[PDB]
């Protein structure tokens, strides 16, 4: 199921309401 | 990728460890307004 993000809507990612911080976020994905 | 790394390094460098929660100095321009006229909640 595709989901709508702030960098365009993506296919293959799940939305789990998980929050990471800086200096642990690889694949910064834009925004 | 180098631009993203430089931006991350800058915003990690300008961070502060400890903060505090005015006097007769009027600092309403520097702080967040009470009623937001913008779509960003943290913009001054
Ligand atoms: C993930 O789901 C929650 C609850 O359905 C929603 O509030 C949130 O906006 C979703 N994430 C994104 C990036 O839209
Ligand atoms: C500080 O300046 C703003 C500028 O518009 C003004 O609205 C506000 O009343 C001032 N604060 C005081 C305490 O005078």
């Amino acid at each position: 199921t595709p989901i709508q993000t702030a960098v365009g809507c993506v296919i293959g990612l799940v939305n789990s309401s998980l929050v990471v911080d800086d200096d642990k976020c690889t694949l910064p994905l834009g925004q | 990728l180098r631009q993203d790394e430089s931006v991350a390094n800058l915003f990690a460098n300008i961070k502060t460890q400890t903060t505090q929660a005015n006097g007769d100095f009027n600092l309403t321009l520097l702080q967040v307004p009470k009623v937001t006229t913008s779509q960003y909640s943290y913009r001054s």
